[PDB]
């Protein structure tokens, strides 16, 4: 038979499972909803381990328990009482005999030791991949080190020395490759110059390569913190957000960058150069996997003041247009293409962060914090799990480095990128638009004519990479 | 066959904007909802006896990507420029948006409505009154939804429609 | 893109995690903080198609060895790992071979024989005695290097290539 368990009286976490605490979906089962005790019953539970689940919950819990109640619960959950001996264990001892203590062996071994070393596992998850908790109340810390700390006994011992060193390391807080990274190219701006530094001067391979390294690196450091609760949407985003909203706000420049690039370029056949240039970067990004990048320019060249400029489409090479249209085409029937090329390529990537940022704020949005059933009110886990799809595959993204060579220069120029300058968004882009207008004015006015502005050669290098000895 | 209507929701974010779109498509009756679910954002619907289907794009929760706006935009035949009835700076902002519908779409005539959205019970802030005299003067209809209830969310996209279709 | 289940298993040390934090992150840990039970995903093309691993890495230590059965029903194919350096955890393989198929009700489940810390100079376990043992169970033997990346790609991507044959 099953193992017989503590009274539900004195020990809450052994309650029956039912429809009023309790809902699964339709080998183990997917919680739809639940109450907060059975939900930690289950993240601890004796039978199997659910890492996904760990994940999942510590995630996403904040919105329907706070981190000083969980931190009482899994203690709690932790403190299991022992059976008492039995009747052939009484007679036994009545004769001075050891008793074989059978079942409380069983109990020992089959549920207190894993839900035991469940509950740590989950301490151990949390302390090292949502160590913000404890950063931001240090009480709670406290509480947490404490617990760990005064864990008493010895099949728990390793893995209590281990987290009481794991939490120090954490208070007070390296890639290998396959290969070499390729030779850094350069073009006309020669290292160490970066007074010339600019669109047509630096390599395009290289103008692509150092924005991508700059573009994961702020993929990477976008944690679910930042995202769970819909947060970068809300009044305090700045607080709560600020590594994806400097990563979009990176994005954001790069394709205002180009659009001014383009408009700033009044002779007509030096601006077809700057247009041909960002679409070389632009296939170099497609080769890369930055689909970040591959959508900054898409933006760029479908933004009201570069869209409307007929006279330089017109000389764009048609193998441009082609480059162009099929990345367009990725972005085309919500993104159909794009999802599918994702979920294609060999990483490392860099994904586009907007759609995973509509999808956890619908899904937040769109589903109810509680389920009433049979007169309780039950936590609706389904979409927490749904949220925590989303963070999973996002963090799965983040891990794979690239294979690329940083130029510290380079680096430094596109980190202090600024075309807006002073101006405030709204004039900075009437600005952009009003120059289109004037470089290529709405028909019937006539097509006026523009010096050239550039001293240097405009023949690219191409996008194709050079490898000397 | 039947007409496709692109529609593109715009309005300022952290105001509960998204309701609009998920009430519509929802399983109107059971509250719940996978955006991640191809076609979470099409619905076949009639439309004064005439059937049609309405692809309806909303990037809620994409307002930082400004540079992405008339990439978004591009798509549209018609517009819903939503603000909540509780944010002034919400309401403030349509002035902007439409001028940056009618600039993408180089009209002065863009199908659009402006759409005053009740996020919550908080205090309302724009009434109905200012927010009927700018709809007016820009000479397109004004709708009041509620993100909790459903009411008016029809109206919105039908409005819309009828406005597309009058064009 | 097909989904593969794998777990890494074997003695507490021998390098379980390393290797897989270095297969998901190019990175070697250093420490030796004892797994509970960690879970990671890789999308990665291999032979032209692409996949989503999932990877259980499991508890070593004896303490843990009553809680293996559940994570054995899900796995798909596991790699089986012991150190070079340590004959002991060597010695250990067969226990881990007999629970899986025991669990599996199998006697062909993908598996791959992996001797770890190849990077180390001073070897307890030589290439033959472990081929050997490989050969006797039907399955490829790969040394690797968590430190180093020697072989870490050729063994989890060979356990794929177990599965997919299956
Ligand atoms: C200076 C300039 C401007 C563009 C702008 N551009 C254009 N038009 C149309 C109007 N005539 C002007 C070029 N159409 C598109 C398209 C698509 C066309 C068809 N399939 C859907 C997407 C996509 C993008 Cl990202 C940019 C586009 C394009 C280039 C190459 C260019 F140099
Ligand atoms: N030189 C060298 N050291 C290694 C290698 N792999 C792991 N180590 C070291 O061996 C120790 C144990 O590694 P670890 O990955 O934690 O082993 P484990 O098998 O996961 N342990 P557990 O079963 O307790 O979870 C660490 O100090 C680690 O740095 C390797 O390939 N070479
Ligand atoms: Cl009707
Ligand atoms: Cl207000
Ligand atoms: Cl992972
Ligand atoms: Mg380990």
């Amino acid at each position: 038979g099953q193992m017989r368990l503590p009274s539900a009286d004195v020990y809450r976490f052994a309650e029956p499972d039912s429809e009023e605490n309790i809902i699964f979906e339709e080998g183990i089962p997917i919680i739809k909803a639940g109450t907060v005790i059975k939900l930690i019953e289950r993240l601890t539970y004796h039978m199997y381990a659910d890492p996904n689940f760990v994940r999942t919950f510590l995630t996403t819990y904040r919105s329907f328990c706070k981190p000083q109640e969980l931190l009482s619960l899994i203690i709690e959950r932790f403190e299991i009482p022992e059976p008492e001996p039995t009747e052939a264990d009484r007679i036994a001892i009545e004769n001075g005999d050891q008793p074989l203590s059978a079942e409380l062996k069983r109990f020992r071994k089959e549920y207190i030791q894993p839900v035991q070393l469940r509950v740590l596992n989950v301490c151990r998850h949390w302390v090292e991949h949502h160590f913000y908790d404890f950063e931001r109340d240090a009480y709670l810390l406290q509480r947490m080190e404490e617990f760990i700390g005064t864990v008493r006994g010895k099949a728990m011992k390793k893995w209590v020395e281990s987290i009481t060193k794991i939490i120090q390391r954490k208070k007070i807080a390296n890639i290998t490759f396959q290969s070499s990274p390729p030779t850094v190219e350069w073009h006309i701006s020669r290292p160490g110059h970066i007074e010339t530094f600019d669109l047509l001067t630096l390599h395009p391979i290289e103008i692509a390569r150092q924005l991508t390294l700059l573009e994961s690196d702020l993929y990477r450091a976008v944690q679910p913190s930042e995202l769970v609760g819909s947060v970068w949407t809300k009044e305090d985003k700045e607080i709560n957000s600020p590594n994806l909203l400097k990563m979009i706000r990176h994005t954001t420049n790069l394709t205002l960058w180009f659009e001014k690039c383009i408009v700033e370029t009044e002779n007509l056949e030096e601006r077809v150069a700057v247009v041909s240039r960002i679409i070389e970067i632009l296939q170099v990004f497609q080769e890369l996997n930055n689909f970040n990048g591959v959508l900054e320019v898409v933006s760029a060249m479908n933004s009201s003041p570069v869209y409307r400029l007929d006279h330089t489409f017109e000389q764009i090479p048609s193998r441009q247009k082609k480059i162009l249209e099929e990345a367009h085409e990725l972005s085309e029937d919500h993104y159909k293409k794009y999802l599918a090329k994702l979920r294609s390529i060999n990483p490392p990537c860099v994904p586009f962060f907007g759609i995973y940022l509509t999808n956890i704020l619908k899904t937040e949005e769109g589903n109810p914090e509680v389920l009433k059933r049979h007169g309780k009110e039950l936590i609706n886990f389904s979409k927490r799990r749904k949220v925590a799809e989303i963070t999973g595959e996002i963090q799965q993204y983040q891990n794979q480095p690239y294979c690329l060579r940083v130029e510290s220069d380079i680096k430094r120029f596109f980190e202090n990128l600024n075309p807006m300058g002073n101006s405030m968004e709204k004039e900075f882009t009437d600005y952009l638009f009003n120059k289109s207008l004037e470089i290529e004015p709405r028909n019937p006015k006539p097509l006026p004519r523009f010096p050239k502005k550039y001293s240097y050669p405009l023949k690219s290098p191409g996008v194709r990479p050079s490898n000397p000895r | 066959g039947m007409t496709e209507y692109k529609l593109v929701v715009v309005g300022a974010g952290g105001v509960g904007k998204s309701a609009l779109t998920i009430q519509l498509i929802q399983n109107h009756f059971v509250d719940e909802y996978d955006p991640t679910i191809e076609d979470s954002y099409r619905k076949q619907v009639v439309i004064d006896g005439e059937t049609c289907l309405l692809d309806i794009l909303d990037t809620a929760g994409q307002e930082e990507y400004s540079a992405m706006r008339d990439q978004y935009m591009r798509t549209g035949e018609g517009f819903l420029c939503v603000f909540a009835i509780n944010n002034t700076k919400s309401f403030e902002d349509i002035h902007q948006y439409r001028e940056q519908i009618k600039r993408v779409k180089d009209s002065d005539d863009v199908p659009m409505v402006l759409v005053g959205n009740k996020c919550d019970l908080a205090a309302r802030t724009v009434e109905s009154r200012q927010a009927q005299d700018l709809a007016r003067s820009y000479g397109i209809p004004y709708i009041e939804t509620s993100a909790k209830t459903r009411q008016g969310v029809e109206d919105a996209f039908y409005t819309l429609v009828r406005e597309i279709r009058q064009h």
